[PDB]
């Protein structure tokens, strides 16, 4: 009685060959077993109706069968009895593999500038555990990982936290992960762009360098923010805007420009984290007379 | 309905053991033998393991029969009628040997 | 890569009869990530990990927790770390030795079947228990041993037993979970007197 196992192993859903390698053959019978001691093939007859389970090469040098569709649930030793006096058994433990599958970022709460980020990674299924690295901008974070095995697989995590300002925003982050059922230096990656909030910024960009005397100008506020601001203000200090003025969101239309129109218009926009407000000082120019320069 | 039947055999050591299993409906299936060792010994009527007591008594789609002459203390246990159907259905047969 | 060196097995708390065990098995650093296999005996015991990244390396560990009664007191356990920088089919295994605690039994043997005047007999009782009772205790109802008698430890001697040290002794021994008691029978028959 002589034992001899060779190892064997699959990425989950994958496929895989078991070769019985028989040293020479009288032709003697051979049988396969599931590792429930379940014979799939007595000799070449199939005995097991699960059709996942072929017979390739049964040959003077070896029989192979190919396993589709591998499955935790087919692990095991995997018996190749072949029936002389006396037997000899050839035991291939199957090992069954799940590649992580994609990295799933998530922020804990809203990124405010000033304030702090809270960036988690979770791969649910892995075999075996994965290892999770954080990369920002094509350098590494260092993150809090941890895993639990719910049956054969692993659920691993791993939680970074860092400072954002405004600059910030719109970045990436990427979570990447691995471990064994994937190429050595190869991995899964999952990009997360980053969403900073920021008080809000304003500033007047005139349509004309030089306003003179019935020109119609048209003053823009060039708003940033995050939220960017939804409704825009505009005023001219405790005096009624110009009769014709036309305030439509983030433009004055100044038309018909009169010496009287002049003096300094605002822009004001806000958001939930700050306000902004940016201020034209208007001049209209003429070919009257003037204080030298 | 189409579960196989074995009934437990008791043989004086040194006697031959008749067990027999049977099938109503085989769904076009072969029935099989393996001793206490989860071992082969008739697939049908195809010998597996090779012994010269373990010999075939009947192999018809509905029925397997095997002796195994001589029996030895060492031959005593739970022997395991397989019928290939989904799912895979077994059925059970304790000998158990009288003298020493 | 890091190899598992032995796992430590521990106990949370301390098994009982009737109650369960859990049984902790350590691998403070492993890269990668030791595979943790619990064994009983023979068979496969199933635990859950739960490892966590200090850096390179982990900590992995697990944890199972079954019944025991007093026959798993002193039994075997076996928890077996894989990893990848170890050979194939090789691992570190470790053993864990139980401890399970129970309710003590007493039972009375003699030195000697019949009794005849004049003898002296020795009462073996043989208790057992987890932990052991400290004190096995004789006693003759609500009366008092034969003079002579010397109860050393878990032994009971009668010297020269003359016909009125008859009636029922009984020994005692207990522990923090339980009591037992077990009861022994002297007739001193007379020389000359068919006893069967
Ligand atoms: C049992 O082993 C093989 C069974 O496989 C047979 O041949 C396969 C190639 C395929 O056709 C299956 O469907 C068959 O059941 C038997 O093979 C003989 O031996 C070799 C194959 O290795 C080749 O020399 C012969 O042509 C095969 N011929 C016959 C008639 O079987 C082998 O003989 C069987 N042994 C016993 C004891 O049944």
């Amino acid at each position: 009685q002589e034992v001899q196992t060779e190892q064997v192993t699959v990425a989950e859903g994958g496929v895989a060959e078991i070769t019985c390698r028989l040293h020479q053959y009288d032709g003697s019978i051979v049988v396969i077993q599931n590792p429930a001691r379940q014979t799939l093939f007595f000799n070449g007859t199939r005995a097991l109706k699960d059709e996942r389970f072929q017979l390739e090469e049964f040959s003077p040098r070896r029989v192979r069968i190919r396993l589709s569709d591998a499955r935790l649930e087919d692990e095991g030793g995997y018996f190749c009895q072949l029936y002389t006096e006396d037997t000899h058994h050839q035991i291939a433990t199957l090992t069954v593999l799940v590649a992580p599958e994609n990295p799933v970022v998530e922020v804990r709460e809203q990124a405010v500038e000033g304030g702090e980020v809270e960036l988690s990674c979770l791969v649910p299924r892995s075999r075996p555990a994965a290892v999770l690295r954080w990369y920002r901008d094509r350098k590494e974070l260092k993150g809090v990982s941890s895993g639990q095995e719910n049956g054969k697989v692993w659920s691993v995590a791993s939680t970074v936290r860092f400072r954002v300002d405004r600059k910030d925003d719109g970045g990436i982050v990427i979570c990447e992960a691995q471990n064994q059922a994937l190429p050595s230096g190869h991995s899964k990656q999952t990009q997360y762009v980053l969403d900073v909030q920021y008080s809000p910024t304003a500033r007047i960009h005139a349509s004309q360098a030089v306003v003179r005397e019935g020109d119609t100008l048209v003053l823009t506020c060039a708003v940033t923010g995050n939220p960017r601001p939804n409704q825009i203000r505009w005023n001219r200090g405790q005096e009624s805007l110009p009769e014709r003025a036309e305030a439509v969101g983030e433009t004055l239309t100044l038309p018909g420009l009169v010496s009287a129109d002049q003096g300094t218009y605002t822009c004001e926009a806000a958001n939930k984290h700050g306000h902004a407000r940016a201020l034209y000082v208007l001049v209209v120019y003429d070919p009257g007379a003037v204080v030298e320069a | 309905d189409s579960q196989p039947w074995t009934s437990d055999e008791t043989v004086v050591a040194g006697g031959t053991v008749v067990l027999k299993c049977q099938v109503k409906d085989h769904e076009d299936s072969s029935l099989q033998w393996s001793n206490p060792a989860q071992q082969t010994l008739y697939f049908g009527e195809k010998r597996a393991l090779r012994d010269n007591r373990i010999q075939l008594v009947s192999s018809t789609p509905h029925e397997l029969s095997i002796s195994i002459s001589n029996v030895a203390l060492a031959d005593e246990g739970e022997y395991t009628c397989s019928i290939f159907t989904m799912p895979v259905r077994t059925a059970k047969s304790l000998v158990t040997v009288l003298g020493i």
